[PDB]
Parts: structure tokens; C-alpha cells; sequence
């Protein structure tokens, strides 16, 4: 219903367009809202905007380096948020309300992490963590290193493997680059009759990293 | 805004109510309030709305009850699963400005100790020949989020030259943690074996690994 743009990294005085496909099917035409949430802090409204009328809320906080537009033409709303200020790091959502069943109801987009930094949009680096000795069952799995901004969505099999992966919250290092890794539990005796390989998205880089993994 | 307790607790099967007050000027001046749960990492599911009646689907154990300029959220049966921020809102009467309150982080209580699932892993060759040397210590699914990281070289705190991250909400209410040392290639090479020390609780699990 409510699909995203990605992830973003932009200057401390800079602005970025965050866009929300609505491609659901429905009767209902309500506003689509727009709240973000900085990492660790609750929610925050920001505005919405009638799709119709296309009359823009705003919440005043905002007024003034904000304008949520909508484009008809493709069922797709924009948030521009301008002025970036460092605290305007944050998850930025698009919520539209609806009626399923004579009851209200509210879906939520997958949200997008806009980073404010005056620092460079890095690749990750993609290394294989080769099982077997310390791994009945051995772990497997993929080091990404050094990249940014956030996130990273490591994937085994294209999509395939989806079963015992574990990728776990990257790490912030000292250097600001940011690193995560990503494990996966599989039976010692498949390892050599199967081909183990993440499939490393940083669309901030627009850069997908294929690593395969194996032993000796 | 509207505040609300910044958290709560409570044991299975017993119920709280959590309570959202604010001013005349919105909580008290519609019924246009509801109630928002967001486990970690995850986007907010509406709970209650326009002050007491639930989306369709919602355990009925979660009631809305509203009064003069607050409104309770009351949770009963309690189950694990419960645990998570709580969000109430609020519109006002025009439905032109919208304004969430603070939150509050709700704990279920007699929840079973689990130690953390400690795994290492050692400078991959490919790495290596990069110039770099990435050691990687991934703690799984542990509770409470209470655990402590100490990195050794072959017997002596390499304290400093580490990385560790925050416990982090897994799915299963249990919690999952990093922590990633980095060193020379050369200094990987010439020292016996390093090692990931992660005490929690009483448990004190620790893994080495060598060149
Ligand atoms: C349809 C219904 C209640 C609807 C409440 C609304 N509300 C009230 C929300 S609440 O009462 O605080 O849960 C809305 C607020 C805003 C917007 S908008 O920004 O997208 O235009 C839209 C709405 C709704 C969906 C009109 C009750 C039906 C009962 C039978």
C-alpha cells in the first residue's frame, strides 16, 4: 500500500524529498500523513495533505522548511524538508488512515532514514566469514565494513535463504563509518553440497555486493 | 504535548492501564485519541482510536477509556508479547494538526534469564590481504539486554581498539549485541590468540580464536 523512497545522507543545510507511492486499492481518500521519528525518540506529526482540495497541513514546528506536495498523476505524495538541521536525522513515515471493516484502521510505510552529515556516501565492504572448527551445526556469514549512511539489507540466495539468518544492528565506529554483519546457522554436513552467498543493498550507494562463502 | 509515563511494568495475566494527559485544547476538547503499540524496530500499529473503539483485528484486551483532558489505555491478560513502546494521539477538531505524546516503554516482568550465545570469528584471508584485520563477536539472544564486552590478546585486556553495540530488542523479547575489534594484520599475525569475554548476569561465556 504505502511504499518509500530509500535512504538519503544531505549536507546540514541542504533538503531532501522523501516520496510515498500510494499503490493500494481503495475507497477511502483520506490525507496522507507524514511523521518521523529521530533514533531512540517517539513520534512526531509533521503534516499531511488532502489529496483532493490538495490542501497542505503543516505542524508549525515544521512551517516554513517544509512542503508536502501530491502528484495525482502517479498516486505519489512528497515531503520536503529543507534547512536540514543535524537533529532532523530521523525515520521519516507516510500514514494514511482507512476504513477495512465499518472499523478505522492506519497503514504505515516502511518508513526512510534521511541522515543529516557533511560527510561522503561510502560502499560497503563485503568479506566472507568462513565456517567449519569454531561452527553438528556451523555459522556462516558476511562483514560489511566501513560504509554509510545507514542501512544495509544483507540477503542470503537472493532471497532464497531465508531460514537461521541472523543480521544483527550495525556498529558506529570511531571513524563514523558504520559496520554490520550478518550469520547464518546451517548444517555442518550441507556445507560443501551447497553454495552459501549474501547479497549485500546499500542503496545509498546503489551498490549490491554478491559475496560468496566456503571453507578449505 | 501530551505526556505519559515514560514506562511501566507488570507480571502475565495482571493488566495496567497507561495514561495520556494533556490540555483542553485537544485531548479534552474531541474524541479524536488513540493509541499507537511499536515494538523495536518496527513501524506503530494503531491500537485504539477515536478514543475506545479498536481497529478490526486487535485483541479486545486492549480498551481506550477517556475522561476531562486524559485518556487511559488499559492492557489486561498480559502476555510477553505486549512489550513494547506505547504511542497515544491526539487531532484536533478540524483534523489539521495532529500531535503524538512521548510515549511510554511498557515491561512485562517475570520473564525467564536466558545467557547470551556467544560466536567469534577470525580475520577472513580475503580481509587480510586487504591490509585489514576485522575480528567480529556476535552475542545472541540473551536476557536482560544487561551484558558486558572485554576483548584479550592472548591473555591481556585489549581494552580500547574495540567497538560494541547496544542490546537490541530481538524478535523473541530476547536481545542480540556486536562488537567488532579491529587491529593490524601484522598484529593479528604476531600474537597467540585473542579472545571475546561476555559476561552477563552470572554467566560468563568466552570465545578464542587464532591465526
Ligand atoms: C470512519 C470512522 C472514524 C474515522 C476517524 C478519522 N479521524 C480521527 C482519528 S482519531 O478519532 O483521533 O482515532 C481522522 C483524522 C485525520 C484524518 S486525515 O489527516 O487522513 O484527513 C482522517 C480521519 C478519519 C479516518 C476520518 C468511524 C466509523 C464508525 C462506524
Amino acid at each position: 500500500q504505502l511504499v518509500q523512497s530509500g535512504a538519503e545522507v544531505k549536507k546540514p543545510g541542504s533538503s531532501v524529498k522523501v516520496s510515498c507511492k500510494a499503490s493500494g486499492g481503495t475507497f477511502s481518500n483520506y490525507a496522507i500523513n507524514w511523521v518521523r521519528q529521530a533514533p531512540g525518540q517517539g513520534l512526531e506529526w509533521m503534516g499531511n495533505i488532502e489529496p483532493y482540495f490538495g490542501t497542505a497541513n503543516y505542524a508549525q514546528k515544521f512551517q516554513g522548511r517544509v512542503t508536502i506536495t501530491a502528484d495525482e498523476s502517479t498516486s505519489t505524495a512528497y515531503m520536503e524538508l529543507s534547512s536540514l538541521r543535524s537533529e532532523d536525522t530521523a525515520v521519516y513515515y507516510c500514514a494514511r488512515y482507512f476504513m477495512s471493516y465499518k472499523h478505522l484502521s492506519d497503514y504505515w510505510g516502511q518508513g526512510t532514514l534521511v541522515t543529516v552529515s557533511s560527510a561522503s556516501t561510502k560502499g560497503p565492504s563485503v568479506f566472507p566469514l568462513a565456517p567449519s572448527s569454531k561452527s553438528g551445526t556451523a555459522a556462516l556469514g558476511c562483514l560489511v565494513k566501513d560504509y554509510f549512511p545507514e542501512p544495509v539489507t544483507v540477503s542470503w540466495n537472493s532471497g532464497a535463504l531465508t531460514s537461521g539468518v541472523h543480521t544483527f544492528p550495525a556498529v558506529l565506529q570511531s571513524s563514523g563509518l558504520y559496520s554490520l554483519s550478518s550469520v547464518v546457522t546451517v548444517p555442518s554436513s550441507s556445507l560443501g553440497t551447497q553454495t552459501y552467498i549474501c547479497n549485500v543493498n546499500h542503496k545509498p550507494s546503489n551498490t549490491k555486493v554478491d559475496k560468496k562463502v566456503e571453507p578449505k | 504535548a501530551l505526556t505519559q509515563p515514560a514506562s511501566v511494568s507488570g507480571s502475565p495475566g495482571q493488566s495496567i492501564t497507561i495514561s495520556c494527559t494533556g490540555t483542553s485544547s485537544d485531548v479534552g476538547s474531541n474524541n479524536y485519541v488513540s493509541w499507537y503499540q511499536q515494538h523495536p524496530g518496527k513501524a506503530p500499529k494503531l491500537m485504539i482510536y477515536g478514543g475506545s473503539n479498536r481497529p478490526s483485528g486487535v485483541s479486545n484486551r486492549f480498551s481506550g477509556s477517556k475522561s476531562g483532558n486524559t485518556a487511559s489505555l488499559t492492557i489486561s491478560g498480559l502476555q510477553a508479547e505486549d512489550e513494547a513502546d506505547y504511542y497515544c494521539r491526539s487531532w484536533d477538531s478540524n483534523l489539521s494538526y495532529s500531535v503524538f505524546g512521548g510515549g511510554t516503554k511498557l515491561t512485562v516482568l517475570g520473564q525467564p534469564k536466558a545467557a547470551p550465545s556467544v560466536t567469534l570469528f577470525p580475520p577472513s584471508s580475503e580481509e587480510l590481504q586487504a591490509n585489514k584485520a576485522t575480528l567480529v563477536c556476535l552475542i545472541s539472544d540473551f536476557y536482560p539486554g544487561a551484558v558486558t564486552v572485554a576483548w584479550k590478546a592472548d591473555s591481556s585486556p585489549v581494552k580500547a581498539g574495540v567497538e560494541t553495540t547496544t542490546p537490541s530488542k530481538q524478535s523473541n523479547n530476547k536481545y542480540a549485541a556486536s562488537s567488532y575489534l579491529s587491529l593490524t594484520p601484522e598484529q593479528w599475525k604476531s600474537h597467540r590468540s585473542y579472545s571475546c569475554q561476555v559476561t552477563h548476569e552470572g554467566s560468563t561465556v568466552e570465545k578464542t580464536v587464532a591465526p
